[PDB]
């Protein structure tokens, strides 16, 4: 069934189980032409995938030369998306496959099962959690290694740096969403926040700065008086 | 002109003969039904007055022999029977004949509803759904469940219709995964008609059967093989000429002969929405979406 805020400590078991994120798989930006009509081009995309009890990324760059000649874009993203997942899956052990896969989003659940018919053990789930892994392009690392991609790319991260050797999975997830969420809501701020202050460096194999535990509390209280303020700026409340 | 007679009616019951029906009352002295059109498949079906669950029935052809109903007390239902013994037969129809105990099958000559209903339901076809080999004829209930409603108990009392599955290795190619399931031709043509089904008589046969057994036992699982059959051939981009027209005639000629007050259950929204109006089909089906907007304008 639906991922939600009843099953959401599921998550952190060990049935191994991969998010699936297509937000960012079909990028266009959309300009006029010289007799003024709209035309839209492609930039890089990537398909999100993560496994949320450790950490591990599977970042699959879509280099834009995929779409070339394609009709019907965001459809063909979606089916693109599932075969690419299907394939990473195939290319796992056994003992690595997942036993669930989670959608971000629904209209993904029918490419993906009909590209995994091959494995009718896995079962591909949605969820009602509100994710905000389209922020994912907002992490500096994984924006550069996008758009330098020069052809189709797996790039391999582990998107809790180090934070497992002294958390657990249920509070580096729960430090990833929130991060997030600030990165999606007012990226500028979110970002101001991070690096602010400049001693605080990111070692060349993470993606987040080094901060000790301290630094953290201050960081995550940061993000959240962010995310609050931007809300009643929403709704005037 | 064929007849199918009763020993007795001991039990208040509605009989059905295909579309027509007649009450019945306890121990009222009804004796058969004559002047059955001889050439197409037949349906004589039962409704107990006091459980109006369960309607039950037979399908037969009289060319396949003698066949008469007879009331068992024991398993307290209407039977159908076989009588090998022509003599015998022939007998008992003309003495009820001459009694005038028998009612005669109500077609009127202009109408070929039942023809169009059944045009390619054959009783050697049926007999394969409905596997019970020492009868000619083929009981059928309201709550008989599909082989494949069984997947997802008993084997001997279930509906062997062709399981249909748009999500299954059957229906999808490898690679070829998002052009099969978004344009089902493939499915529908080679694996379908040429591979199971041989050619679409019998496919519509199936079609026209599964319609036939939703609507007068309200056979759920019926229902749902009968959606599953139109949607295939309707989300195929690529269908033979001749089966698209013929289409539209079946699919008419059921909506005409459906009960109104029916129309909740046995038609399903999305399928009809989307044969009628999203698919590869849309444009093809004039005279069924022309009956279903003046009639059931609601459900779409």
């Amino acid at each position: 069934g639906a991922m939600n805020s009843s099953n959401y400590a599921e998550l952190f078991n060990n049935d191994i189980k991969l998010f699936v994120d297509d937000t960012n798989v079909y990028r266009v930006t959309v300009h006029k032409t010289f007799e003024g009509n709209v035309a839209t081009k492609a930039i890089n995309g990537c398909i999100f995938t993560l496994n949320p009890k450790t950490g591990h990324l599977f970042l699959k760059i879509i280099h834009t030369s995929v779409w070339a000649g394609q009709k019907r874009l965001s459809q063909l993203a979606k089916w693109k998306t599932a075969e690419e997942v299907s394939a990473l899956v195939r290319s796992l052990p056994k003992e690595e496959q997942p036993k669930q896969i989670i959608v971000t989003r629904k209209a993904m659940l029918d490419p993906l099962e009909v590209h995994m018919l091959d494995f009718p053990n896995i079962a591909i789930r949605p969820t009602e959690l509100r994710l905000p892994f389209s922020a994912a392009m907002s992490i500096d690392k994984l924006s550069d290694v996008v758009m330098k991609a020069t052809e189709p790319q797996m790039v391999l991260f582990n998107i809790y740096d180090d934070w497992l050797d002294r958390i657990s999975s249920y509070t580096a997830f729960s430090r990833l969403t929130l991060l997030l969420r600030a990165l999606k809501t007012n990226e500028e701020s979110a970002k101001m926040i991070l690096l602010s202050d400049p001693t605080i460096t990111i070692k060349s194999y993470h993606l987040w700065p080094s901060f000790t535990d301290e630094q953290w509390i201050t960081i995550e209280s940061q993000m959240r008086d962010l995310i609050l303020t931007e809300y009643g700026r929403k709704y005037n409340v | 002109m064929n007849t199918v007679p009763f020993t007795s009616a001991p039990i208040e019951v509605t009989i059905g003969i295909d579309q027509y029906s007649f009450n019945v009352k306890e121990n009222q002295p009804f004796h058969g039904i004559k002047d059955i059109p001889i050439g197409h498949v037949h349906v004589i079906h039962f409704q107990h007055a006091d459980n109006s669950s369960m309607r039950y029935g037979y399908w037969f052809d009289c060319r396949m022999g003698n066949f008469y109903i007879q009331y068992d007390p024991k398993d307290g239902l209407y039977k159908m029977m076989e009588e090998r013994d022509g003599a015998k037969f022939e007998n008992i129809v003309h003495n009820f004949k001459e009694r005038q105990m028998m009612v005669s099958y109500p077609k009127i000559d202009e109408d070929d509803t039942w023809y169009n209903l059944t045009e390619f339901v054959q009783m050697d076809k049926i007999r394969k759904i409905v596997r019970k080999d020492e009868n000619q004829f083929s009981y059928v209930d309201s709550s008989m469940t599909t082989v494949q409603e069984n997947e997802l108990s008993d084997p001997a009392h279930s509906l062997n219709y062709t399981v249909i599955n748009f999500k299954s290795r059957e229906a999808i190619r490898p690679g070829h995964e998002m052009e099969d399931f978004l344009d089902k031709s493939y499915y529908l043509n080679t694996v379908m008609l040429q591979g199971i089904f041989k050619n679409s008589s019998n496919y519509f046969g199936e079609l026209q059967f599964a319609f036939l057994n939703a609507m007068f036992f309200g056979n759920y699982g019926s229902s749902l093989q009968w959606h599953a059959m139109i949607e295939l051939i309707c989300s195929s981009a690529t269908v033979p000429k001749h089966m698209l027209d013929k289409l539209d005639e079946i699919l008419y000629y059921q909506i005409k002969t459906l009960p109104e007050q029916y129309s909740d259950i046995l038609l399903n929204e999305r399928v009809w929405n989307i044969c009628l109006y999203s698919s590869f089909q849309k444009n093809s089906l004039h005279n069924t979406e022309k009956i279903m907007e003046n009639k059931y304008p609601e459900l779409l």
